[PDB]
This record gives C-alpha cells, structure tokens and sequence, in this order.
C-alpha cells in the first residue's frame, strides 16, 4: 500500500480482507459463466485464506460452494484471475505492481508504430538537397571559368 | 564594432573544447585533473600562442615558407604540421557523423533511447537494456553494435557509413562555396552555443542531486596529481584545443594584421578558450552527478525491496537510513536464513558509483541524451542541441580543412594540371574511404587508438622543435629588435624568459617522466564493453596494437630529422 | 453504463448485483467500526434488493445480520454511504454521475 | 514601395468594421442583411468617396474653410461635422475600456468566464449562470451588472469607470506624443489584425457544426429585405465605416496629394473596407453557428435524459433520431403518465435557436470569449486577441481625435490664450466626465440609445446636404473642367450621373419610407436582460426616452438651417 498510494493509503483491517474475498468470488463467478457456461454460486466463504502477514501477504484457495472437500484446481483460478485482474486492481486502487499474484504475470504491453523508420526519409531529403546544391555549384563554377 | 571579438571566438571555439574536454576531465577524477589544466595553461598556454602570432605577423608567409626562410634546418616542420591535420580530419569527421545520426533519430515520439526493448516472452524488458541504462544500450548497440573485443574485426556496418558519407558531402559543399562563412553572421554562429549551454545549465541545475556532480568535479583528490599521465593529457588537451602546431594560426596572421597588436588578441583568444572549456564542463558534470545519484538511490531501493520481501516487513519500513540498523537487527533474528542470502545483498556506495558511471569516449552523447529524455518537450531540445553540436563540429571542420587546402595549392608544380575543386574532391574521397574503418563493428577501438596518441605525440614534438628553433637559432634579441622596429613596442622580460627558459624544460621533463612511468608498469589495457554485464572492463591490447601506434607516431613526427638529413645531402652534390 | 464507459461498457448480469451487495456490506461494516465502535458482520445477504429494472435502477435496504425484523434506519445508511462512496464508484468504474 | 497601400489600410480599418458590422449583421438575419449592404455600397459607397476626395484635393483647405469658400449657404456643415465626431468619441471610448478590462481579467487559470460560480449549498452551480452560458453571465453580471429595466438608473459602478479612465489616459498619451504614429511601422499595425483573424478562422473552422453558421449567414431569406430598417441600417453602417461626413477625410487630402489620382486611391480604400467587413464577419459567424448547434444538442440530450429517466428505458436508447418514433410509441403506452408530464417536454429546434442565441450589442465579446475557452492554451490567445482589438480601437480613436483637434486650433481667437496641450486636456477631461454615464448600472441602455441614432441620422443629413450643395450650387460642368485642368483627365459620365442623379433620390426615398413605417407600428421596444430567465425580452422605452433621442438628433443635425439663417441676418445689418 505504501508504494502505491503514497501518503494517502488506507489501513488494512479485516474489512479489506472481506472485500478481497468478495472480489475473488466475483471473479470466479464470471469465469465459470462466460467459459464453462455453467452457473455456480461462489460466496465469500469459499475463499480460504491462510498465513496472513503484516508485510501484506497470504495464500488463498477456492473450494466448491458447499462441498468442502472439492477444490478448484490452481490453473483454473489463474485463468479466472487473468480475466478480471483489471477490476480487482480498481477495487483497491492498486496498479498491478502493488498487487502481485505470485505465479501470474501480465504480458500485454506491446508498442509498435514505425511505418517506414521515418528517420530515413529525412536523411534522404537532406541528401537530395545536398546533391542538388552541389551540382548547381559545380555548374556555376565550371561555367564561369 | 564588437565584430572583432566575435570573430575571435569563432576562431577559438572547436570540438576539443566542448566534447573532448569533459571526457578527458572525467577520465582522471575531474578535480584532480582540473588544477593541472590551469597550471599548464598559465605556464605554457599563453606565451607560446604569443610567440606564434608574433612570428606569423613577422614573416607574413606560408607555414612551410616561413620556416624555410627562417633556417635551413627547419624544412620539415611545415610538412609535419600538414600531415598532422591531414591525419586529424579523418577520425575527426565521425563525430559530425554521429551528431547527424542522433539528429535524424530524433523526429519521433518517444525517442528511441528513452525506452528499453522487450524480450521474446514479452513479460519483462530486455535485461541487456537493464544492466546498462536506457541510453548506454542505445549507444553501444544501436548506433555502434560494438564487439566486446578488439580481435573481432568483423564486417563493415552501413548506417554510420552512410551518415559519415553525408557528413563528408556537406563538408565538400561548405568548402566549395568560398573560403569564408562569416561576416554580419558571426553574431549568430558565436552566440548559439553559449545560449543553448545556458538553457541546459538551467535545466541540469534544477535536477535533484546535481550538487554531487559539481562537488566531485571541483574537489582536488591528491592521489593522481602524482600521476604524470594526467599532466601530459592536460597539456595536450590545451595544445590541441588552441589550434597550435597545426599551422592554421601561423597561416591566419600572414595575409592580415599589418601592424596591430598580437599580445592582446592572443590573450583574449586563450582566455576565451579556457573559459569555454571550464564552463561547458560544468553542465555536463551537474547532469552526470544527477545520473550517479539516481543510480545509487535505485541500487539502494532495490536491495531494500529484496530485504523486505525475503523475510517479511511492513512496506515502507526500510527507506534510506535505518537499513544498517535493520541490517544488524536481522543478523541475530535468524542467521540460518540471513547468512544463506547474504551473498546476494548488493553492496553499493555513492562515491564508488560516481567514480565510474558513464565513463568512456562517448560520455557527452550518453549524458546529454539522458538529459533530453528528462525535458518537457523532447524532439525540440534534441534537435536544437544536436544542431548546435553539428554546427560547431562543421565550423571546426572547415577551419581544419583550410590549413590543408591552402599549403598544397600554392606550389606551382602540383597545381599546374588540376584546379582546386579537383584535388579537394580527391582528398575528401580518400578521407572518407580511409575513415570508413571506424564504421566497422570494432571501429570505436580504432577511434580511441587514434585520438589520444595522434593528437598528443606528434604535436608535442613539433611545438618543442618550433620553440627551440625560433629561440636558439634566430636569436632572442634579434626578434625583440625586429618587433620593436615593426610595431614600436618593447617586449617584457615576461615573454623573454618564457619563450626559451621554462617551457622547453618542463615539457621535456614531463615527456621523460611519462616515458619512464611507462616502463614501471609494462603494457597497457584499454577498455571493453562486456555486454553480458554492462560495465567497462579493461581488456588488454592485441599484438599488432603496439605496432600500429608505432607507425602512427613515426609517420606523424619522424619528418624533422629527415629534413635535417636532406639538408646534409643537398650540401654535398 | 452507456454514459460513463462509452463503447466499452460491461453488461450488467447478476454477478454485478452480487458485487454491488458486497460493496454495500463492506461500506456498512466500515461505518459501524469507525463510528459506532461496534463490530457487526454484515453479509451480502443482508442487503435486500427490490424492483430491478433495465434502465438500471432498484431499491435496497439493509437489515441486521440475522434478525430479519431489524432494519438499519435510512439515515445511518446514507451516512455510511457518504463515507465510502469514492470506493464503490471505483469498484465499478463509475464517476458519481 | 508597398508602403502606400498599407498606409491606406491603416486609414481604412476601424472598429465599426470588426465590431459593429457582425452585431448589425446578426441583428437582421445576416443573409437578409448582407445583400442590401453590397447593394448600397456599390450604388452610393464609391462615388461619394470619390467626390469627397476630389473636392478635398481641390480646395486644399480645412473642413469649415472649404465649405466657406464654396458657398455662403454652407457655413454650418463644418461645425455639424465637428460636433458629430465630438459626440462620437465619448461613447466610442467605452469599447476600448471593455477591451482593457477583459485583457486585465485574462492573466489567470482558469479564465473567470470559463466556469460558473457555486450556490450557497455548494451542491450545484448557480442557476443564474446556467440559464445563461458560462460567458453571457460573466458579461451581463460581472463586467456589467446591468439592471433588467431602464427605469433603474442606480449608482455609478467603479471598475469600468476606472478602466475607462485608463483608456482616456492612454488616449491622451498617444495624442500628446506627436500627430503621427506610422512610418516604417505601418506593416506591423496593418498585418496584425489579418494574421490573428486567419488564426481564429482556422480555429473556428475546425469546430463541429460550424457549417451551420456560414449557411445561415449566407442564405438570403426574403422576409425582412422588405423591411426598410435593415436598408437604412446597412446604408449607415457603410457611411460610418468609411469615415465620410466626419470631415477627417476631407481634411486628410488637404495638405497632401499635389496632383495624384483620387479615383484609384478611393477605390482601393473602399474595396478594402468592404473586404475587411465581409471577411471578419465570417469567423464570428462560424463560431456562432458552433455555439448555436451546441446549445441545440444540449437541449435535445437534456429532454432525452428526462424521458429515459421518468418512465424507464435502457440508457443510450434515445440518442438523436428515433426520439420522435419513441415519442409516438410512449403515447399509447400509458398516457395517464405521459400527458401528466407532457407540459414539461421541452420543444426546441435548431433554426429557432440559431435565430437568437447570443444577439445583442456585446455579441463579439460573448462569442470570442466563448471561443477562447475552447483553445489549447487560453491566456495567450486571450491577451493576443484583446491586444489586437484594443490596438485597432486606439488607432480608430486617434484617427477620430485628429478630426477634432485640428479644426479647433486653427482659429486665431481661441488659440491665443492656451496652447494645444491645455485644450486637449480639457476635452479629454469633459469627455471622460460625460462618458462616465455608461458606467452606471443601466448604462448599456444609454449606450445602445446613443450608438445607432447618433451614428445614423445626423450623418445621413450632412451627407445629403454636402452632395446637393456640391452639385447644384457649384455646377457639375464647372468642377469637371476644374479637374480636367488640375490633373489632365476627363471624368467619366459614370460619376457625372451618380453625383446628383441616383443617390440623392434613393437616400431620401429610403429615409421617407423609414419615417413612414415608423408610424405604421407606433413606438419601439428596445431590449431587456431578464436575469431570472436568461434571454433577451423586449421591454418598452420610458417616457423621457423619446425626448432624449429628440434632443440628440436635433443637437446633432439642426445646425445647417441655422447657418442659412445667420447668412440671412448677416445680410441685413
Ligand atoms: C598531406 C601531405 C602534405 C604535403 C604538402 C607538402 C608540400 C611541399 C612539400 C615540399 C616541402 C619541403 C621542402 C623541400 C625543398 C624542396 C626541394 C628542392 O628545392 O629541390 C632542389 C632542386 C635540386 O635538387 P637535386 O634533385 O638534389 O639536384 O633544385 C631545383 O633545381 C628545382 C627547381 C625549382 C623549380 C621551381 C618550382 C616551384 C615550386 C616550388 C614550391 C614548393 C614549395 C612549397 C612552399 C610554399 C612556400 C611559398
Ligand atoms: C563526399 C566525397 C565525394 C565528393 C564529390 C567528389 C567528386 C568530385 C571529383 C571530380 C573529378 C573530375 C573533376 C571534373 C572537372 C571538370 C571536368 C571538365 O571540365 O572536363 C572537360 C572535358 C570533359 O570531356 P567532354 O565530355 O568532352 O567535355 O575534358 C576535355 O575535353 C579537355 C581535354 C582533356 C585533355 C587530357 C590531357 C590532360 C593530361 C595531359 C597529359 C598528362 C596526363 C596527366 C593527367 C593529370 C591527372 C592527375
Ligand atoms: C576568472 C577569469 C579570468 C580573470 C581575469 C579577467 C581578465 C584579466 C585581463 C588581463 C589583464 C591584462 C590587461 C592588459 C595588460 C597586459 C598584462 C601585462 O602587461 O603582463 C606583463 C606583466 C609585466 O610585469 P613586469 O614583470 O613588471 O614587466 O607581467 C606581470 O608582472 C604580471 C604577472 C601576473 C601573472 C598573471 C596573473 C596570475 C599569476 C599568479 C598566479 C595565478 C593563479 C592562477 C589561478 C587562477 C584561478 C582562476
Ligand atoms: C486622461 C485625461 C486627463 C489627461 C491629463 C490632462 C491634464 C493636463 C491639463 C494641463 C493644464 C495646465 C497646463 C500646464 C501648462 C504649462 C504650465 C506652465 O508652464 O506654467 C508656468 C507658470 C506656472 O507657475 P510657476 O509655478 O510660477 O511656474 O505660470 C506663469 O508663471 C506664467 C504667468 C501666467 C500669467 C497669467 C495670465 C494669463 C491670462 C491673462 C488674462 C486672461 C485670462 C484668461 C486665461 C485663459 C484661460 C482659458
Ligand atoms: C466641438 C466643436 C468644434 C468647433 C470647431 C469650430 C471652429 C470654427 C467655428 C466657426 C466656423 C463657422 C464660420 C462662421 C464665419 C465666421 C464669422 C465671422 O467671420 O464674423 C464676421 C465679423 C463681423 O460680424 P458681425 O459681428 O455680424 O459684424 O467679421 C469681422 O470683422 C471679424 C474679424 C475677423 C478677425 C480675424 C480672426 C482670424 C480667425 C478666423 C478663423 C476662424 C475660422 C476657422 C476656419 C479655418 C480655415 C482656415
Ligand atoms: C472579389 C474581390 C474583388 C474582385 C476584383 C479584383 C480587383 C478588381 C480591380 C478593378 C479593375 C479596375 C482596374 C483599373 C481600371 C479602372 C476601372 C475603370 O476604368 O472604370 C470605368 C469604366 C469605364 O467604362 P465606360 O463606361 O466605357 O467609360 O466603367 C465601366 O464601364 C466598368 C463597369 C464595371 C462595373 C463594376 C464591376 C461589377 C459591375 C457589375 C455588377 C457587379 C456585381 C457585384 C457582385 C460582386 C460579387 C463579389
Ligand atoms: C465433492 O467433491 C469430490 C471431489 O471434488 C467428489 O468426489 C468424487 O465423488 C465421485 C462419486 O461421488 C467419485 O467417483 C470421484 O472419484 C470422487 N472424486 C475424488 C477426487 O475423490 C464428491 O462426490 C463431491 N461431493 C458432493 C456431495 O458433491
Ligand atoms: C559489502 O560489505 C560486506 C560487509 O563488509 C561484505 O561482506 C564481507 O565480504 C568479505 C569478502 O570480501 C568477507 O571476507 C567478509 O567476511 C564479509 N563480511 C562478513 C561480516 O561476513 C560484502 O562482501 C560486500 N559486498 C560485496 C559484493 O563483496
Ligand atoms: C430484532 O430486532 C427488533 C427490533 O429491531 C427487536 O425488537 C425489540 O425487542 C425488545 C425486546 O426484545 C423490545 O423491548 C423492543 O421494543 C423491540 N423493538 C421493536 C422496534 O419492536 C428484537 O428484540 C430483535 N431480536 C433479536 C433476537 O435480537
Ligand atoms: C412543442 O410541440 C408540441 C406539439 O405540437 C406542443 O404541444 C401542443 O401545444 C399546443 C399549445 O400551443 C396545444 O394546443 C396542442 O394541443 C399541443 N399538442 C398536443 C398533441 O397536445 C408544445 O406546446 C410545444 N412546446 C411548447 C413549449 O409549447
Ligand atoms: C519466457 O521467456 C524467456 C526468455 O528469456 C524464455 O527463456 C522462457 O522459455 C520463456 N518461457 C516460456 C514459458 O515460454
Ligand atoms: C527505521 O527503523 C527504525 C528502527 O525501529 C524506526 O524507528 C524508524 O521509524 C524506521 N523508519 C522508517 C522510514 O521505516
Ligand atoms: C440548499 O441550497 C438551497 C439554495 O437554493 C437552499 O434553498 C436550501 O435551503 C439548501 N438546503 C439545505 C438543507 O440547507
Ligand atoms: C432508436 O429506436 C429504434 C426503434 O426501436 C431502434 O431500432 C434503434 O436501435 C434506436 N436507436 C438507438 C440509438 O437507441
């Protein structure tokens, strides 16, 4: 929190953990609706949290709604989190560097718009005016001799 | 009529003053190199220029013609002075080439050196661009693509080749359209550099941690003042920045200056040279201290993050000061985890980093491009600064080319077949075709090989020959009387002693101590880029290295005894 | 949604209603902790929603955790919403208009 | 030597061309006012200026002196022409005052007219600033604080009073430092307006919905072309913009122009006046069409929101087109709710809104300030445009002041005691002290009272007297012969007919039809601000209104028959 919000951060009590569990449950609902085409009613009490630390850090895992022995595999939770990460960030005002899901990395940042490597056309027009000046000058020189 | 002083500054300002001086200053601690500069300037900078301008007004003849009329022993100093500037021009033009390149690469958003590339995984930046900064990578890879060793000659690269071609072409155009470029325009070309330097000083002085740069540049650290290498290097930087030895100045006051005073003029020009050097070397070092302190804070924050991540600690707990305290408190905490990570703890300090952060012959480029990305608008300041630098370069370039176009055209045997445009084209042609070598992959190695030695040794020999000749072959009292007759003034004993007394002794003592400390250590190690790590390691020279410097220094200053021998044989028939 | 997000808006299914009820429960928890100094465990099933329309619009009201006949007065819910409005906005990318 | 034409433009461009013309154009549909302007200009704009410049070169004497030497019946036209410009200057200076004010109020961020104030509850904006736009409120309240009626005289306001004081002071300074401000500087002062107008045209032409403005300004709508009020107003705008009648032009070509051609010069100046008017009236109306269409879209979106809120509808369902369809489909839906809200449905159309959106005498101010808030940088364009306007104003101002400083100082009786600086101070003093009235709360009412009538009626009488006199009291053939003798050219019958044939008939026919349609309706209603609603209602004049316009027109043009009577009594003794 200190990194992102600077001298404006909220303190992290247990209501923030409640909101975090709710966000993850929503993220799971959406994934199971838009991909598996099912409709499962995850709640904030199907997100189990462990090892809460002060440096802000913990483990969690998601189980089926009422079948406590049933655990959603890690891969599908990662998939479901990639899909809605930009929303969980916004819920807490974090920016994907102050909220790390260890093992999940964002990789959509590709910049590219050189049409022709436009430096070359400027070099070319300058070389052209150079050679035209050169030819005009050798013209005027050899002629008037 | 202020035009005379601005013309004088035009004569004065070159590129060994704005580009070579900062690099050479940084190379030897700065503060422990600045004071030697002032020393050698006060003690042999002024009087040698006085003597040269005086004899130039006296003889009113060409470089070779003057020393021909002075004495028979003095036939080869002119041709040596010519070949020196001839060799200079080649490796001098690639700087204008690079300025052109950086200018062409600035019509964009964002600037190419401002952002690092991506890896194949598209997850993080290219680590090659992270070891080095966002600029150093662009310098050693994009525009240079240098090889980590000298043994890798490699094939010719073509983008800098093409840019150097355009540079030579515009040189040819500027020379072909008359032997003048000043007159009612001197104000503009003389005020542009100072103006942009003031703007960049204002910029680089409102940058955090800038005080460290000036503090480091000014403090004298008395451990390398006892190294004569800094001494000879400063002496040479002064000699090369003042255009002496090249013969352009002995030829400038030949068809000019009927009976005006040379003392005042030379004093103004030397003072202005020194002021330009010392001023232009303050903005760069303010910005360089900024870069150093930024790199230091980044190292500190990275290690603090690693610490707060590995064990566990509230974020924002290890900021800048309590670290050491924490570093202690985590030793008794659980050393079974602390010792097992200790070899990863980075150990970085401010002065050790500030010592070597951007050092190298491309210093000015890497620091200025780093300062331009920090501006508000980028393309504007970029093209402005690079246009300034390119204009200064081309001015110094045409100034150098005059001193070689003139003394080859006056001889009536060579200028019987072809006019001046033809031979000018031929010389530009051979100059480009030989300077192509620096375009090679390991070309910067050849560049740093050429620069220091070809600018130092030959010039240092020619100047001492000139002084000892003019003093103890013509007679001091004779020239004193000649000046008293031509101008109606009596020289002070100030110059009477300094023309043969001190400088002839000091320069050769320094040369002997330089050549003596050369054998106290052995051979030399130059530099290397180590792309895998991103710093400047100190690889050793190859075999043919010593041989090529030997032929350089020989071909550059083994021509005076050859004229002494030619005089011997031409007196026997 | 169309006003704020333009040609980028998400559709409003029932998971959005779940997230909205969770946000309001969090907003009530915070208020009762930082002002009344109590600690009450509101859930997403103590926020009752009525009259759901397509123009996006509904009524809601909050009850005590398990005492269904106990309704938090309107004034205190308004107070609790003033306090955390800037957060509920951010959860949905809306801007108070 | 292009200086002559730029001097001519300097003579030409005033503020009835850039400020009064757009307002008067908008006042009468624009397209249905533009064509009458061209008509009256072609038919009586050129030849009257030709005749005046010709007789000015002929007599080469003062305004009063010329008509004194011409005929005895013609003694009072000069003094009438003097008092006309005297009355003009007072209400003319407050425009420069307002320009100064807006300039001073532009050194900020954001600009004060760009944001509406808050209410006491701090919940929503002040509704007074919402009925009117963010600019109209600032115009009618901040810088004017006008009263909704004329009967509320009220107390003197002091900020515009102070600004008008500074305006008069700078007038005094410009007049006191010589009777010239041009010469090697005419280029700058003549090119500034055009340049800024081009910039603002480029701006206001890349604004959405701008085409509607030009489309409305150009289309002739033949319903008020049958109203002679637009006719007389256009005729007067031409007369007042061309400086005729004031005597400044009959005095300008008196101590100048020995034997050069007046036809070509006057043709250039009149064409340039018309071109300046028609061009400067295109940027404003492009921007005004932009403002109109924006207001229309806002009305539409507001009613669409009310609709989609009251019943219920997916957002974004009622955008711009299907509304009517929806408006139908919601009639059969549940009229027990639809009829009970129908009286709230706003009914707004584009052309009805575009008719009256910014109309009023402050049109230029309200539209330009609305265009400046839409710029990229604000203070820059603001101060630039207002400096342009203020400079044009002060130029026209000194031009007007010349035509009254000259004819009062030549008489040897009045200029025996005091020099020119004294009487200049006295006239500036009385002018400020009388123009303070417009600073009152209901001062703009006095302003619009003065402007049209004092610029129309007296001038229209003096010009007709001048023409009928020069033609049928001196003899057309006599002056034709005089010109043939002085310049060596024969006038064309083109001017021979137009100097007495057509214009004397047309002007009096238009005047009679104007004074006849005045009795077909009764008394007139001027304007009112209705702050409670924010539009322009049409309150009626008070009692003393007619009386004060009566004394204005009397005192302005009842002096020619008085000189005719003085001639009668001075022939009896
Ligand atoms: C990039 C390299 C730059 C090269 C530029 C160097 C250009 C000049 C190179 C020569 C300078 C060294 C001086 C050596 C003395 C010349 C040798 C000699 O005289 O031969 C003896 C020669 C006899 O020598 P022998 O072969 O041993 O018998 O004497 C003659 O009879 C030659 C007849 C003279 C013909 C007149 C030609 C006029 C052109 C001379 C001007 C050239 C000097 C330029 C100086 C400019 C100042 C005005
Ligand atoms: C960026 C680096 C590159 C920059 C650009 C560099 C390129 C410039 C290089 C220019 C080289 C050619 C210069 C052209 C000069 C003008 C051409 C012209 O006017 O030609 C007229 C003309 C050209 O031919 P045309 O098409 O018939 O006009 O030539 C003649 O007709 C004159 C007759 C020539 C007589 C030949 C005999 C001369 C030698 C006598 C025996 C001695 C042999 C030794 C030769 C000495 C050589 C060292
Ligand atoms: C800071 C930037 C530069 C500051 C200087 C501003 C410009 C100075 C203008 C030069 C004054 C000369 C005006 C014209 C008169 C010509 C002078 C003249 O006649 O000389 C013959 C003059 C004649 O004396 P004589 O021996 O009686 O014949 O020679 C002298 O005696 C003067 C010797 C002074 C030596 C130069 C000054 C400094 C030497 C002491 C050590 C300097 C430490 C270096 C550290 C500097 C830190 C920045
Ligand atoms: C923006 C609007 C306001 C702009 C600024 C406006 C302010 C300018 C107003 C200036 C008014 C005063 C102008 C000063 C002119 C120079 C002053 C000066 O040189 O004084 C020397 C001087 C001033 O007094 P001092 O302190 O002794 O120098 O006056 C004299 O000593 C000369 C003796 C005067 C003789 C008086 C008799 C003249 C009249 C004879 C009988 C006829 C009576 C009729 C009077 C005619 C009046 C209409
Ligand atoms: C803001 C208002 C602006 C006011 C500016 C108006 C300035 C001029 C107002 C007078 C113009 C109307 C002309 C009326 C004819 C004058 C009456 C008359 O002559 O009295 C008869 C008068 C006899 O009239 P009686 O009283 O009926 O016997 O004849 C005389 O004997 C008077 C002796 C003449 C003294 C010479 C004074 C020289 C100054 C005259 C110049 C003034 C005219 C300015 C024209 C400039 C052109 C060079
Ligand atoms: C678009 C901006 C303005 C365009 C014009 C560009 C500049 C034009 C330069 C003027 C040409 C004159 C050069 C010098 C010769 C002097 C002329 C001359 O001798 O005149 C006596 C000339 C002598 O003829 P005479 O009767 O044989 O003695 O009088 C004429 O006959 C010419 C009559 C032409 C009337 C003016 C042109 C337009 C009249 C027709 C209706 C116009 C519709 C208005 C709508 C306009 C829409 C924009
Ligand atoms: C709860 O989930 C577990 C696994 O997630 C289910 O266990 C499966 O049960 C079926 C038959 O009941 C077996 O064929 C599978 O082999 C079991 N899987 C595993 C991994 O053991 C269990 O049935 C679920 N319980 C309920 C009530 O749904
Ligand atoms: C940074 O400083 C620490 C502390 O001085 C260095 O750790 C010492 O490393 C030397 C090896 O050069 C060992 O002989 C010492 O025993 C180490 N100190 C302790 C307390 O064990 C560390 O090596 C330095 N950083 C780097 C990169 O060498
Ligand atoms: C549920 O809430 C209601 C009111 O919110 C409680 O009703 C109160 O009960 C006490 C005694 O039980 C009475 O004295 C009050 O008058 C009641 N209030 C009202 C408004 O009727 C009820 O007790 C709560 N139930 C539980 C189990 O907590
Ligand atoms: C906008 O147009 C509607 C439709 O023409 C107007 O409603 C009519 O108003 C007149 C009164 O001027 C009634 O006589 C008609 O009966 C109304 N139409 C219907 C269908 O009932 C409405 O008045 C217009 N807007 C305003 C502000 O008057
Ligand atoms: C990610 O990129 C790195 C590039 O260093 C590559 O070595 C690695 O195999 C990549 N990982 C995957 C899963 O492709
Ligand atoms: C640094 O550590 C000390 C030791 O407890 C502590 O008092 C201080 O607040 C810490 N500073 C920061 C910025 O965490
Ligand atoms: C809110 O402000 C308005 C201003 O028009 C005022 O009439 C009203 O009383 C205010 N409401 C409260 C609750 O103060
Ligand atoms: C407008 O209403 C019509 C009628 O159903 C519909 O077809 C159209 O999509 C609507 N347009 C918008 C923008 O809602």
């Amino acid at each position: 929190l200190k990194s992102a919000l600077g001298d404006k951060a909220y303190e992290w009590n247990d209501n923030e953990m409640y909101l975090f569990r709710s966000s993850v449950a929503y993220a799971m609902r959406q994934y199971f609706l838009k991909v598996k085409n099912q409709m499962i009613l995850f709640g904030e009490e199907d997100v189990r949290v462990a090892n809460l630390k002060p440096r802000i850090s913990f483990n969690f895992f998601v189980t089926a709604p009422k079948n406590v022995s049933d655990i959603i595999p890690r891969t599908e939770v990662e998939k479901a989190i990639r899909m809605s990460r930009s929303r969980i960030n916004d819920a807490f005002r974090l920016n994907d560097n102050s909220l790390e899901f260890l093992g999940i990395q964002p990789t959509l940042g590709p910049p590219n718009q050189p049409p022709v490597s436009i430096w070359l056309i400027v070099f070319g027009v300058v070389m052209g005016v150079i050679v035209v000046g050169i030819v005009i000058l050798i013209f005027t020189g050899i002629r008037d001799r | 009529s202020l035009q005379f002083v601005f013309a004088c500054i035009s004569y004065a300002v070159g590129l060994g003053n704005v580009w070579r001086f900062p690099y050479l200053c940084q190379m030897y601690g700065g503060g422990s190199f600045l004071v030697p500069y002032i020393i050698m300037l006060i003690v042999e900078g002024m009087p040698l220029l006085y003597l040269e301008l005086a004899v130039g007004q006296r003889m009113r003849q060409g470089s070779i013609g003057a020393w021909r009329t002075i004495s028979p022993y003095l036939s080869g100093v002119g041709v040596a002075s010519v070949v020196v500037s001839f060799f200079l021009s080649m490796y001098y033009n690639v700087i204008n080439a690079w300025a052109f390149w950086y200018l062409f690469h600035s019509f964009q958003d964002p600037l190419p050196w401002s952002v690092c590339p991506l890896n194949g995984n598209h997850t993080g930046y290219d680590e090659e661009c992270e070891k080095a900064s966002s600029t150093q990578y662009f310098w050693y890879r994009k525009t240079l693509n240098i090889s980590p060793s000298l043994q890798e000659n490699g094939g010719v690269q073509w983008e800098p080749a093409l840019c150097l071609l355009l540079a030579w072409l515009v040189v040819y155009l500027c020379i072909l359209r008359g032997t003048e470029s000043t007159g009612k325009v001197v104000y503009f070309t003389a005020s542009l550099p100072y103006c942009v330097l003031i703007i960049y000083l204002i910029r680089g002085l409102t940058l955090h941690g800038a005080t460290n740069g000036l503090m480091y540049m000014f403090t004298p650290k008395i451990e390398q003042l006892a190294n004569p290498k800094a001494w000879i290097n400063a002496a040479t930087q002064i000699f090369f920045s003042l255009g002496l030895g090249f013969g352009s100045l002995i030829a400038f006051a030949s068809y000019n200056e009927p009976s005006n005073n040379c003392q005042k003029h030379a004093i103004i020009v030397s003072l202005i040279n020194s002021f330009t050097s010392i001023f232009a070397s303050i903005v760069t070092f303010s910005i360089y201290g900024f870069k150093a302190t930024f790199n230091y804070e980044n190292c500190l924050k990275k290690v603090s993050l690693l610490l707060t991540n590995t064990f566990d600690l509230e974020d924002g707990f290890l900021t800048a000061s309590n670290l050491e305290q924490v570093k202690g408190y985590l030793a008794s905490a659980y050393p079974s985890k602390y010792s097992e990570m200790f070899p990863q703890i980075k150990n970085c300090s401010l002065e050790s980093e500030l010592d070597t952060a951007v050092q190298g012959t491309g210093l000015a480029f890497i620091v200025y491009t780093e300062a331009i990305k920090n501006m508000e608008v980028s393309q504007l300041w970029s093209v402005l600064y690079f246009f300034m630098l390119l204009m200064l370069g081309i001015g110094s370039m045409l100034g150098n080319t005059a001193a070689i176009l003139t003394p080859l055209t006056d001889s009536k045997i060579i200028s019987s077949h072809l006019p001046k445009e033809a031979i000018s084209g031929l010389v530009c042609l051979v100059n480009c075709a030989i300077g192509m070598v620096f375009t090679m992959e390991a070309g910067n190695y050849w560049f740093d090989i050429f620069n220091d030695y070809a600018a130092t040794l030959s010039l240092l020999l020619i100047v001492l020959v000139e002084t000892i000749a003019v003093c103890y072959v013509y007679g001091l009292r004779r020239f004193e009387s000649d000046l008293k007759a031509m101008t109606g003034r009596a020289v002070s004993w100030y110059w009477k002693v300094m023309w043969a007394g001190v400088s002839p002794l000091l320069i050769v003592s320094l040369f002997v101590f330089y050549l003596s400390d050369y054998i106290l250590t052995g051979t030399l190690k130059y530099q290397a880029w180590d792309a895998s790590q991103g710093q400047l390691v100190t690889k050793d020279y190859p075999a043919y290295a010593l041989a090529v410097i030997g032929l350089l220094v020989a071909s550059s200053t083994m021509c005076i005894p050859l004229a002494a021998l030619g005089t011997f044989v031409q007196r026997r028939l």
